[PDB]
């Protein structure tokens, strides 16, 4: 359920879901799986957001488990294409696609919550992809290069050698959100501003 | 002659209690009005300057004086002046009243000398609600005045010269005309609070909890065309009135409000007094009452409406509004005669 | 069922719930349970209500049997993120995750039903999760982060140890309003305000 | 011969700033006027010359009437600055589209043979645009047989149409129609062709602060404005008026004849005290003139913005000197250079 509430603003009576607050101040959230349905919103959100105002930065909030790889390329090429810099916040999980997409946002810009966790982890296939060993020999090569080009990418956004990030993701590497400042998926743990 | 900006202000100061930038601003700018008369009208160099008006634009709410400050104004101008509303223009065209009619109003102020209406002062009040977003007489406004607000040969379409069947038309030269506009723009301090207030939501952005930073593009955003701002280069941002001035409202200024309702007990032989308690009371319920010092009104008329029904049936001669009688309403004191 | 009228007035097809009308009264209802999308209503609103007025207490109502640790520490930490003090309600049941946002309420300000009850435990896991035991030892020393966390949350909440933490939801730990009140989720239990 | 464009240009720099493109026509097409003109008297000439009507084109307070106004000071062809706001289509209220030859016959002081050969200014034709729309696309469907030159029948009662009377016949195929507008909404329509999307991959967006300089445009963009196809193509000269940058902002301040900065030194000497700018200073007036937004119009919303505690305080004192710097205007303040 969510409760919708009216704005008075330069109109008035104006019915709003707090989504689309969140989007009327350049909030884009990333709280559902990646995966192609969610990456098709996250860019359309993106591509408006840089039209509206390509100066101001966009915020992701990302509550994800993440998801599918073509889906996080999907969001991660459009974070990275639009003018706009991208202020990377964890609420929560931010796991699979969604760290790497947690690392995605422009530095000094990327942020989680204290108690928010960053789950990193090489692809897995969703599943037994069945077929011919010629088939599977290109699935497996594909796989190599969904790992490398996640690696690749995590490099980059890090700091840290692809090598490093392919010790790390060996097995789910857990961080949370003062581990993850250290490696580098954020760099903001971002202290909690409560007047009391 | 020429008074000064602080001798126009000190005028302006016997009428209407706050509103200090805007009474410097109209007292400046009527001051630089009286002098680009007699530097346009006498000449001397060094490189001889031809003076240009500053337009003036005048914002605050209801009730703060905008409009009271111009008729305190009109009150002490060596030029003619002509008060007028924007709601009752439209485009040249439409059935409504044409943006040269408030020339024949300032011809008029002029006694049909065209040459001191040329240096006179027009009060175009409500030009917020000549507000845009074809429509007629709130976007075709706009594009109507602004020749008469940069300066035009104007000629008025009725009463040329007392009517003549020849020549209904006389010229008008609006250069030298200054103009002062005004209206509440109540909508537009939720449009300047958009980029000076920063109202920030989420995670990182600053949370946050009127008239004297306006921009032409709150204005635009307001709805009003970009040539229109342009015409009016003088913001004077009217205030809103607090406590503390309201209750000087109703018993500094020249006609001031308690001032004229202790002349309408006087028509009864029954002097009315107010202890200052009530006079804080009555501003306290103004404020709440949201219309300016015009709600000051609306206190003093149903704080008095049980006095004012029975005190002219009765023989008295002094009435005391306390600060009991305005905070609930309450009986009357009503010294009798002695 | 719920009443709730469309006003149309040729600007919107606007709704209004009784959800609508506590939201507008800087309500946050969290009645179902603690998932993903649960989670990320309640921190779009918490992040909403702030913007409307940091300084008015947000109220969250708590009718909930609790659920996901990072859908949990999700809300907790826009809980806790906000300038506005947070007023918890328990309805009926806070249970899992639920007591632990309730207890995250601004102190004075958690107020429990008399009726209403606590469920305290230990994180779990819901279903099996299969892997190598590399795999499982690091979904065990999640689980035990997860543990970690969740008590160190409770014992900063209710001043208790978090080894007292530990040996108090070692089982379900039902408290009841004034249980609950002894023990430190909640600050008042709310006194009923009937004419009759 | 006939003064040249470059003579006509060097006039026009004396008073207006910038809009190099805008003051190369309006010399060229009055130029090609005064050529017009001279080619009335005739020996051999087997072909005739047409009008070549200029729509201007430029955001506010850039200076189109502020061209025109120059442009009156030395034309030796009567000049009437009209504005197509004041028309209304015929048989309506309102002015008629033959007012604007009435205003160039008085112009001319009611010698029609020299207002045959004269020059109107059209203020605001933007405003003209798109029931029966009697004072927009309707001016525009009357105006099309002025600007292409007719044998019409100009009322003498001051400019309101009436059936019955003497007429002033005047004919406009040698009078040259200046016509300019603001069109505040074209940079849009220009943008949706010769430039990119606003949105998307591969697209160009653009940031807030940065008009398309109107040099791009054609009626296609124009009859998209709500210009009607006839009114476009009597006005082949394309006069692109462009908005202002710091650079001829901080020249406007001072440079020209009646420029911003001359004009409030002689307010300050008529109260017996010299003003004077920092060049920091002026170029901190242009900075925030760009935001206003409204053209040279906007640096006189500064100037009596930052000199409104000065104006106040000034008469009522006894200086000698002012020096205002970027301090005073980025903070509200007052400072002489009190007299000895
Ligand atoms: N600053 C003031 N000092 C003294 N009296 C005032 C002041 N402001 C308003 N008043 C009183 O309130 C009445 C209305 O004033 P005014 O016409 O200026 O309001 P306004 O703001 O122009 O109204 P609106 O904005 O609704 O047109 C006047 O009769 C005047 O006596
Ligand atoms: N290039 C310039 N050089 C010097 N002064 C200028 C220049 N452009 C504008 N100005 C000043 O700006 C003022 C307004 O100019 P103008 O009357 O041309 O307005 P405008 O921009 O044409 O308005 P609109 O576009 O709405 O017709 C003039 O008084 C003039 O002094
Ligand atoms: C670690 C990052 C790169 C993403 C993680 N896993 C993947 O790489 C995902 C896992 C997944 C998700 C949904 C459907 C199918 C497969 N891999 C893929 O999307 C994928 C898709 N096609 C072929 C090969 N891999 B995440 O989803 O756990
Ligand atoms: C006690 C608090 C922390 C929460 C309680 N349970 C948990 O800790 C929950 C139980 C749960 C709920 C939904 C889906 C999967 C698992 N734990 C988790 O969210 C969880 C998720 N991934 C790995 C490990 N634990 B509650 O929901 O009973």
């Amino acid at each position: 359920i969510l409760p919708s509430f009216i704005e008075h603003s330069s109109f008035g009576v104006k019915e709003s879901n707090p989504y689309n607050k969140l989007f009327e101040e350049r909030i884009i959230f990333l709280g559902v799986q990646v995966d192609d349905a969610s990456a098709n919103d996250i860019m359309a959100q993106l591509l408006v957001l840089e039209s509206l105002d390509p100066d101001r930065d966009i915020t992701m909030y990302i509550n994800s488990p993440g998801g599918g790889f073509t889906s996080l390329m999907a969001i991660y090429d459009t974070m990275q294409y639009v003018r706009a810099d991208i202020q990377t916040v964890c609420l929560g999980q931010a796991a699979s696609a969604a760290a790497v997409l947690l690392a995605a946002g422009t530095p000094g810009k990327r942020m989680a919550l204290p108690n928010a966790r960053v789950l990193i982890h090489q692809p897995s296939l969703s599943g037994v992809i069945q077929g011919q060993f010629s088939d599977l020999e290109i699935q497996a090569a594909e796989i190599e290069r969904m790992r490398t080009l996640m690696e690749t990418t995590l490099a980059r956004h890090t700091g840290k050698d692809a090598g490093v990030i392919r010790k790390d993701t060996d097995r789910d590497k857990i961080l949370t959100a003062e581990e993850a400042k250290d490696y580098g998926i954020i760099d903001t743990v971002l202290e909690y501003r409560k007047l009391s | 002659e020429l008074p000064k900006p602080a001798e126009i202000r000190e005028f302006l100061e016997g009428y209407v209690i706050g509103q200090d930038t805007a009474k410097r601003t109209l007292a400046v700018a009527v001051y630089n009005h009286y002098k680009r008369i007699q530097a346009g009208e006498k000449g001397r160099d060094c490189e001889p300057v031809e003076l240009t008006k500053s337009n003036i634009l005048m914002l605050g709410p209801t009730g703060c004086g905008k409009t009271y400050l111009a008729q305190t104004l009109a009150k002490m101008l060596n030029v003619p002046f002509a008060i007028a509303d924007a709601t009752a223009l439209t485009e040249a065209g439409y059935v409504g009243e044409d943006v040269e009619n408030i020339l024949l109003k300032l011809i008029q102020a002029a006694d049909y000398d065209v040459k001191r209406a040329e240096t006179g002062i027009i009060y175009i009040d409500q030009v917020d609600k000549i507000a845009r977003k074809r429509d007629v007489s709130g976007e075709g406004v706009q594009q109507a005045l602004l020749k008469i607000l940069e300066g035009t040969q104007a000629s008025v379409p009725p009463q040329g010269g007392r009517k003549h069947p020849h020549q209904e038309f006389i010229q008008i030269d609006t250069t030298n005309v200054l103009f002062i506009v005004a209206g509440a723009f109540a909508g537009l301090e939720k449009i300047i609070y958009e980029r000076v207030g920063k109202r920030g939501l989420g995670f990182g952005a600053e949370v946050r909890s009127h008239f004297a930073d306006v921009m032409p593009e709150d204005l635009i955003k307001f709805g009003l065309i970009p040539e229109f701002i342009g015409r009016l280069p003088v913001v004077a941002s009217v205030t809103n009135l607090d406590k503390e001035s309201l209750v000087k409202i109703l018993s500094e200024p020249k006609n001031a409000l308690v001032k004229q309702y202790i002349r309408l007990f006087e028509m009864d032989g029954v002097e009315l007094e107010f202890t200052d308690d009530a006079l804080e009371a009555i501003a306290d319920q103004a404020i709440h009452r949201g219309t300016g010092a015009r709600g000051l009104r609306a206190i003093m008329e149903e704080v008095l409406l049980p006095v004012m029904y029975d005190i002219p049936s009765r023989d008295d001669v002094a009435k005391v509004v306390v600060t009991k009688e305005t905070v609930q309403d309450n009986v009357l004191p009503t010294i009798v005669p002695r």
